[PDB]
């Protein structure tokens, strides 16, 4: 994971610092350590050391456990130091699936990492406030409102909390208070009384203290593979069979879990009442349709059962390998051109294969179709297999067997999506770095032409700032904000590919 | 205008941090990329070619041609690297003993460690202590490697692990889909039946259907060891500031300097393989688009990671047979082990200049600190007298008489430049009033210069002592007889060396101690 | 060689003059011996560098010079910086002290320029 | 091989004529479940389409047909159905039937390919100081220009 | 392993050209200038602390 | 001139047609034949990229990010004080910490 | 434009300057090693300006010089950024004008930080100004090199080394402005 | 040069260099088995720990660590040697005093 901890490395020098960002490479590389070592292994101050780890225990970064003799170790956790680059797209999907005060909740909670509800509708009462005018006040109860709908449907949960220290071992302290998650406290709201109005900011005691939100990533990764899905049936099949399946998964939303093999299996007699009213639809054409998409071998739906009629389930793992093996084959017709996912298709479907057998069905011609397969042996998506007739092992005396394995190509293809975001957060900074001279002097001009603009401007100033030389590099300007502009796109677009990825890898494994 | 350039900083070595380069380190290394094959061009100007092996961009192996950005000559030069594109990878013949063993620790799979987490918890503490020996190591190496193969399912992505074991000559197999006599694992019976198209289109695949298992190739356990996470190489009992995991697969290759192997010995049996290695590259690379079957693909890499093999260490045992060398070569292991490598024949005890070897005869008319030497030798052997103001009478006149006449000199050396001006030819009269404060005058052996005498088989530290010298006539070095008892000589025609020290202060630490 | 800082204290061009003229008086007693390159090196820009230093106005000036010109010019909220190029140039109008002075026309006022321009041409 | 010049126009064809009847039953939108039967091509019906356009002047047999549509499948851009031969116009399989059908790819091209990092080819020799370095990239440059 | 071997021993000390530590190795010779350390120094006339009173508040 | 490996065990049994003699080593950036597949725009892909923006510019004022201090600045600049921007300071939970975390 | 420079050394005192007090002989040898060169991330080295503190002299094995560890102070040319100097000029160029500061060779002006009305020449050497009322595009920057006045806005260090197997660009590279209103000659304000 | 025939001279054994030992004449035995046998100046690195040359580093690519080092022959050739076979050493310099 030499590429997630330079991914690491980037983002946690963009989004917190240096001397935080010291810290926690240091934690993901090595591990769990106590904090006298975290300092001496690093080299940096102690007051450093204890503000490094608060601000990243704050943003639930680093864990921590109590081991024997009291001490305490501390330990990153890798992956969610990785789900830091999603934070647009979980922006978006709260304020695709919610109001904007849904999309401020959430941004509160990703930028401070904990708070409290009363501190956070605090917050949101306060910043939707430049976003209206003409004296109207944003009030707290519509935002809790919105928190609490919030809360039902597990977007947001509750963090794991301390322990009654009056029924716990009533005496002394111990070094680490010992974190407990609470399985039935995650979504009960705390109730408030307390309304207000935000302040426009002139310039001119708590109920729910220790109630501390964040936001569960888990349910919008659950989110995210519904709608990969979705998109998924909805390109191969109809809208209406895309329809059907997506409120199969809305019904399969808040009752299982998110990491099973097989969901709850679902009557149809509910799937029919379950779809929204806009659709004029039969309960024959939907036993047509699920039966249709049963028939299908890429099994999106399998029957699992017989009582009250229609029984259909959805699957999960299937789906999610048709999903890694389209983003697998995608790579290699982009990379290679169309005549080699043609063979990389051909050597999936047949488990095994030898070169004469591609050269019969591909119709692909000799040093074009050998050519192509080695181009793909040299870059890990196609394994052999050297079946032996004796045990010398020699290649003279045996048969070779081409064979695509999903698994560890799909590895290796993660590996290489981190090491090129890594790239392109790279040529970012780079830009931005070889640019600063002339960015400072940009951030100069607006700040002149920022200043008094509402009083007193005179149009003179601005041809000022036109006569003045800055008015040459204007175009490097532009080129500038459009070349960061397209790489903080690849840098957002990317994780599309490494969502898709990391589901697969993630549901093959069993963790026993 | 010219840059601040100065090292006499006069730090000593300290410690020797051994360890390993990546392949783009090497990279970073080497200055020219060595892609041709041929030594030397082909017209009577016999110079080699501009991107091959005896580029003289990588020093010089001989007097005439310098190296070739400078005007600066062999006896300066340290040589310069380049590097190999290997076209496939191929494992490294020293590392393989351990990425053996670092393919039975971790899961072929997943390529985390296969141990607990309590484990884990246990050997990185043992790792914390300070005093940790490489003794140590070793022990707990083996003790991870022990509660490694203990294992068989692994904790985390809970897929199976086989054993790994050499199959040969660098090859690496791997046996996932084990079978037994009981019920049938769902994991080797699917494995079994997806030989359906090899098996529709050839026989001889179900009988050998049984045998087949994981065949572990340089082109995967490179990609499994970039994967092998930083938290778990300590374990792995791999510094990760010295080394790491994805190095011990090599895919790019230095070439030695041309000052390592000498171009006269014609060329040196390193050359020589080094071309063989460009040369199979390039069959690779053409067979790779010709079309060549996977028979002869899977031979020419075969002998890629041979020719690496036989170039690192050239007395492999299992070699087979149709592939073996026809003459003996030296590798680099053959000229470091033996009896005339580098360490036993170069390091330990290395011949010496400014000595000299004769026939003993008794002489007690010497006192007992005195040894005769011969004129025949005390006109060749030399110390190098610095000339002061204390001496430049004597050394005017020991530059008069020249190299024949004995109180005389043979060389004679200016202040600020090494050239020594060899005294036999030019008007040494002139050049005897031409003696600044600080040139270097090397005068004959004269009485009273301080030299060292041995004999041969060295039993006790009184087997070599500094006598005061003094030249006499006959061939002889003759001593007093007292001193017969410390060197256990007899005078029976046996032989005893002699050293004259070049330094004042080796001069001084021989006479006193 | 090894440097602990490579900004310690800025200089006035006065004090480098007094540092080549003192150096120019024990210099030149016994001549270059062409055993190395450095006494060329040390007589060239110690020459050509009081040679340019000889034609700008930090010559005529002494030490109670530059301290009753810091003295005066203490009260003026000014930089470090900026206090260096006013001693070194001296400046005799007014279109260069917006120049050496960043924001001249935000921080000072034009009546506090002319008395900027006073101060300076009443001491050097 | 039969030919590569050759095969490039069929397997462009049989693709066009797939979707057109795709296209004439998805404007049908009677009855999806009869829209999807109709959906389906014969084996016999695309080698009867393909040899009475005749552009080959060597006769093209049906069994040479039956692996071109291999071609059509292996692409990912038609798949395939075997049914029994209940009723058939002509039963060239025995008791058993092959159809096609034009469908569309499962998703849009990876975002990893949008970057140009996805299709270098010197990619395990990039690094931060080297000489292939993404602060001075040729494959960026040229990608970051239009 | 990376294990760094120390050159503090004789015959690697040997080996490597360095003067060993046992012997005329022990201690470290010192030459008798006539020295005078810490001597005077020349004035700062322009940048002492007292003339320069920082600007910002 | 001739090897220590048989050619003969490689292939060449005509013995012609030897791979050519590179004279210059390939350049560093190869020429692909193919190029990338251009982005994905859209009225909600455009707000992912403004509000990652916005991401940088806020949380580089926000306290959780602990400020590098200047190092050796050269001089002091009435343009220095422009760029320094004092900040607020915010207090962690004592009780969700450990001990050891407290100055 | 000067500053100090707090470095340690170690000087090779030679055994015949033994007769003379080592304070002298120290500087003397610094003179002669750091005079006229361009230190990588300091700047050019003048003189020596003091020997601040001078540690125990040892004598190595294998010669008999006398080494010390020297702590000193050295005047630099090293002009902060945005400082405004006044020098010669040497000659154009079309990659702008090459403007020395006596001793200091190396200050270049590029053509986008020159005066904006006139910023290009009639494929001649010498660059020119055009204002409207009096001297019309036959203003001229002079080869014999009357003195101008420029700010310096960016400096460069490169290791100006051997690169390639072995055993001429300036080091150190100071690029400047002249754009601002009163600079330039001072002939024009 | 090995024998008389080549006009070879003598051998400092691994007998002589223990005695050279017992007497304690540790700048002899530097003498003896490095000036005048081979004597080579290299300089090395004090960052990276690898060799360079006149000066400059080419792995690090800058001027302001290497160091100069007087060394025997047959050591350089050792470190070159290892270096080929991919096993470095790295040669961390301390100082004196
Ligand atoms: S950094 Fe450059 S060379 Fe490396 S993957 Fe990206 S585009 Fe390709
Ligand atoms: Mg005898
Ligand atoms: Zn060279
Ligand atoms: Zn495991
Ligand atoms: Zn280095």
């Amino acid at each position: 994971t030499q590429a997630e901890i330079k991914l690491c490395s980037l983002l946690l020098q963009e989004h917190f610092g240096e001397i935080v960002e010291k810290i926690g490479v240091h934690l993901i590389r090595t591990g769990s350590q106590p904090l006298r070592v975290i300092a001496h292994d690093t080299g940096t101050s102690l007051d450093q050391v204890k503000k490094a780890l608060c601000v990243l225990v704050q943003h639930n970064l680093v864990s921590y456990q109590v081991h024997k003799r009291g001490v305490v170790e501390y330990e990153a956790q890798c992956s969610r130091v990785l789900r830091m680059l999603r934070y647009p797209r979980y922006i978006y999907t709260t304020k695709t699936l919610y109001s904007d005060t849904g999309e401020l909740i959430v941004e509160e909670l990703l930028l401070n990492g904990k708070l409290t509800m009363s501190a956070v509708v605090k917050k949101v009462a306060d910043r939707l406030t430049e976003t209206m005018e003409d004296g109207k006040t944003m009030d707290y109860a519509e935002v809790s409102n919105t928190f609490v709908r919030l809360a039902d449907t597990h977007f947001v949960q509750r963090c794991p909390s301390v322990p009654t220290t009056e029924n716990s071992d009533p005496g002394p302290p111990p070094p680490a208070p010992t974190l407990v998650i609470n399985e039935k406290d995650m979504y009960l709201v705390p109730k408030l009384s307390l309304i207000g109005k935000g302040k426009r900011r002139r310039s001119s005691p708590i109920p729910d203290d220790g109630i501390y939100w964040q936001a569960n990533l888990d349910r919008f990764h659950q989110h995210f593979r519904d709608q990969a899905i979705v998109s998924a049936v909805a390109n191969r099949m109809d809208q209406t069979s895309s329809e059907i399946v997506r409120t199969m998964l809305r019904m399969s939303e808040i009752t299982t879990s998110s990491s099973a093999p097989f969901t709850q299996p679902l009557s149809s007699n509910e799937i029919f009442r379950s779809l929204p009213v806009g659709y004029n639809i039969s309960k024959q054409v939907l036993d047509q349709y699920l039966t249709l998409l049963a028939d299908d071998p890429l099994e999106f739906v399998g029957k699992s059962g017989d009582s009250g009629g229609g029984m259909y389930v959805i699957n999960l793992h299937k789906a999610l390998a048709s999903l890694a093996t389209a983003t697998l084959e995608s790579v290699v017709q982009e990379r290679f051109g169309s005549r080699c996912a043609r063979i990389f298709r051909l050597v999936l479907q047949k488990k095994h294969i030898e070169q004469k057998q591609v050269e019969d069905f591909a119709m692909i011609p000799a040093k074009e179709a050998k050519d192509m397969l080695y181009k793909m042996l040299s870059e890990n998506f196609m394994s052999l297999q050297e079946i032996p007739k004796t045990p010398d092992h020699a290649p003279s005396r045996t048969f070779y067997l081409y064979t695509v394995n999903i698994l560890s190509a799909a590895r290796m293809l993660l590996h290489r999506c981190y090491k090129s975001i890594a790239n392109l957060i790279e040529r970012r900074q780079f830009e931005t770095k070889e640019n600063k001279r002339l960015l400072e002097k940009s951030q100069r001009v607006e700040a002149i032409i920022a200043s008094m603009q509402a009083t007193g401007a005179e149009e003179a100033q601005l041809q000022e700032i036109e006569e003045m030389i800055t008015a040459p590099e204007r175009q490097q300007l532009e080129t500038l904000k459009r070349n960061v502009n397209k790489l903080d796109a690849s840098e957002i677009q990317v994780d599309e590919t490494i969502f898709l990825l990391e589901s697969y890898i993630e549901c093959t494994m069993k963790r026993q | 205008k010219e840059q601040f350039r100065e090292t006499d900083v006069a730090k000593k070595i300290s410690h020797i941090c051994f360890g390993m380069k990546s392949p783009e380190e090497m990279r970073q290394q080497a200055h020219i990329q060595v892609v041709s094959k041929n030594l030397y061009s082909q017209d009577n100007q016999h110079a080699p070619l501009l991107y091959g092996v005896l580029d003289h961009r990588m020093g010089t192996s001989e007097k005439d041609r310098p190296c070739e950005t400078c005007g600066k000559n062999l006896a300066d030069c340290l040589g310069h690297y380049g590097y190999i594109d290997l076209e496939l990878p191929c494992f490294h013949v020293g590392y393989f003993r351990a990425v053996i063993g670092i393919l039975q620790m971790i899961c072929k799979t997943c390529c985390h460690i296969m141990l607990s987490q309590e484990e884990k918890k246990q050997f990185l503490d043992y790792l914390k202590r300070p005093g940790l020996t490489y003794l140590q190591k070793r022990g707990l190496k083996k003790k991870i490697s022990d509660k490694c193969r203990k294992k068989n399912i692994c904790h985390h992505c809970g897929a199976f692990n086989g054993t790994v074991k050499k199959c040969g000559l660098l090859k690496i197999i791997h046996e996932k889909y084990k079978t037994n006599k009981k019920v049938v694992d769902p994991i080797v019976s699917n494995f079994l039946q997806s030989f359906e198209t090899a098996i529709e289109h050839n026989k001889e695949v179900e009988p050998l259907l049984g045998r087949a298992q994981e065949n572990l190739n340089p082109l995967v356990v490179l990609n499994l060891f970039k994967r092998i996470p930083a938290e778990d190489v300590p374990l792995l009992l791999m510094n990760p500031e010295a080394g790491k995991p994805s190095d011990l697969i090599l895919t790019r290759l230095l070439v030695p300097p041309l000052c390592i192997r000498p171009s006269v010995v014609n060329e040196d049996d390193l050359t020589m393989k080094l071309t063989e290695i460009i040369f199979l590259n390039d069959v690779i690379k053409k067979h790779r688009i010709s079309g060549a079957k996977t028979q002869m693909i899977m031979e020419d890499w075969d002998f890629l990671q041979l020719q690496c093999a036989l170039y690192i260490n050239s007395e492999l045992s299992g070699i087979p047979l149709n592939m073996a060398p026809k003459k003996w070569t030296r590798g680099f292991v053959q000229r470091l082990k033996g009896k005339q490598g580098r360490f036993r024949g170069n390091l330990s005890g290395k011949r010496v200049d400014f000595s000299g070897r004769t026939v003993i005869s008794p002489d007690p008319n010497l006192r007992i600190d005195e040894v005769a030497v011969p004129v025949h030798v005390a006109k060749i052997l030399t110390f190098p007298e610095k000339v002061n103001k204390a001496n430049i009478n004597f050394l005017r006149k020991l530059v008069q008489n020249g190299p024949e006449v004995h109180p005389g000199a043979n060389f004679i050396q200016q202040r600020h430049t090494q050239m020594k001006r060899f005294l036999k030819y030019g008007n040494r009269e002139k050049m005897a009033q031409e003696l600044k404060y600080g040139d270097i005058v090397e005068r004959h052996l004269i009485d009273g210069d301080v030299v060292l005498f041995n004999r041969q088989p060295s039993l006790h530290k009184l087997s070599i002592m500094a006598h005061l010298a003094r030249v006499k006539p006959h061939r002889t070095f003759r001593f007093n007889e007292c001193v017969c008892t410390p060197y256990n000589a007899d005078f029976d025609g046996d032989e005893m060396n002699l050293h004259l020290p070049q330094t004042e202060e080796a001069k001084a630490e021989a006479l006193v101690l | 060689m090894e440097v602990k800082d490579a900004n310690s204290a800025l200089l006035s061009n006065y004090e480098v003059f007094q540092l080549l003229t003192d150096l120019k008086e024990q210099r030149k007693e016994s001549g270059k011996n062409k055993h190395s390159s450095g006494q060329q090196n040390l007589n060239t820009i110690t020459y050509e560098t009081l040679k340019y230093i000889s034609k700008t106005p930090c010559r005529h000036q002494s030490p109670e010079i530059v301290r009753e010109f810091l003295t005066a010019l203490k009260s003026h909220k000014l930089t470090k910086a900026e206090k260096l190029q006013l001693l070194n140039h001296r400046p005799v109008t007014a279109v260069e002290i917006q120049l050496m002075v960043e924001e001249s026309e935000e921080r000072l006022t034009e009546e506090q320029i002319e008395a900027l321009l006073h101060t300076v041409t009443s001491i050097l | 091989d039969f030919e590569s010049e050759f095969v490039e126009v069929l397997n462009q064809q049989c693709f066009k004529f797939l979707q057109s009847k795709a296209e004439t039953a998805r404007e049908s939108k009677q009855n999806p479940m009869i829209q999807r039967n109709s959906s389906f091509a014969s084996s016999h019906e695309v080698w009867k389409y393909i040899c009475e356009l005749g552009i080959s002047k060597v006769e093209l047999s049906m069994e040479d047909i039956e692996t071109i549509l291999n071609t059509l499948i292996y692409d990912g851009k038609v798949e395939m159905t075997i049914i029994a031969a209940k009723e058939g116009t002509v039963g060239s399989v025995d008791g058993h039937m092959k159809l096609y059908r034009a469908v569309n790819p499962i998703i849009p091209p990876t975002g990893l390919v949008r970057a140009p990092c996805g299709l270098c080819p010197v990619f395990d020799d990039c690094h931060e100081g080297g000489e292939i370095s993404p602060s001075n990239c040729i494959y960026m440059t040229e990608w970051l220009e239009f | 392993f990376g294990q760094k071997d120390s050159v503090c021993g004789v015959s690697e000390c040997i080996i490597m050209g360095i003067p060993m530590n046992i012997g005329t190795g022990l201690f470290k010779l010192l030459h008798k200038a006539d020295r005078d350390p810490n001597p005077p120094k020349r004035p700062l006339i322009f940048d002492t602390n007292e003339f320069h009173i920082p600007l910002v508040t | 001139a001739a090897y220590t490996f048989n050619i003969e065990a490689v292939g060449f049994s005509k013995g012609e047609k030897l791979p050519d003699v590179v004279l210059k080593p390939p350049p560093l950036f190869p020429d692909t034949d193919y190029k990338p597949v251009p982005l994905k725009t859209g009225e909600g892909e455009e707000y992912m990229l403004a509000l990652k923006q916005e991401l940088r510019e806020t949380m580089k004022r926000m306290p959780y990010f602990i400020e590098t201090p200047e190092e050796r600045q050269d001089i002091e600049r009435y343009s220095k004080r422009y760029m320094k921007v004092y900040k607020e300071e915010w207090i962690p939970d004592w009780r969700r910490l450990p001990r050891e975390m407290m100055p | 434009m000067f500053v100090l420079v707090e470095m340690v050394d170690t000087v090779r005192i030679p055994p015949w300057q033994f007769e003379r007090k080592l304070n002298d002989s120290i500087a003397e040898e610094l003179n002669k090693k750091l005079a006229n060169k361009v230190v990588y991330n300091v700047g050019l080295c003048i003189c020596l300006f003091d020997i601040t503190k001078l540690e125990d002299a040892y004598v190595f094995p294998g010669d008999g010089a006398s080494h010390t560890k020297v702590h000193f102070r050295c005047v630099v040319f090293h002009p902060f950024l945005d400082e405004i100097l006044i020098g010669k000029i040497k000659g154009c160029s079309p990659e702008g004008v090459h403007v020395s500061l006596g001793f200091f060779d190396d200050i270049l002006i590029p053509p986008e930080s020159l005066q904006q009305p006139a910023k290009f020449d009639e494929a001649e050497q010498v660059w020119v100004w055009e204002y409207e009322t009096e001297e019309g595009a036959h203003d001229l920057y002079m080869d014999t090199g009357e003195e101008i006045r420029f700010r310096v806005v960016d400096e460069s260090f490169v290791d100006t080394s051997p690169t390639g197997p072995s055993s001429k660009e300036a080091p150190y590279t100071l690029v400047g402005s002249i754009s601002e209103p009163g600079l330039g000659l001072l002939s024009w304000w | 040069t090995e024998g008389r025939s080549r006009d070879g001279g003598l051998r400092l054994g691994e007998m002589e260099r223990d005695c050279l030992i017992g007497y304690g004449a540790s700048m002899l035995l530097l003498e003896r088995l490095m000036i005048s046998s081979d004597a080579f100046e290299v300089d090395v690195c004090g960052q990276c720990g690898l060799l360079g040359y006149s000066g400059w580093c080419h792995y690090c690519k800058s001027s302001c660590h290497v160091s100069s080092l007087r060394i025997p022959y047959a050591c350089k050739l050792l470190f070159q040697e290892l270096q080929s076979m991919n096993i470095i050493p790295r040669l961390k310099l301390s100082k004196y005093n």
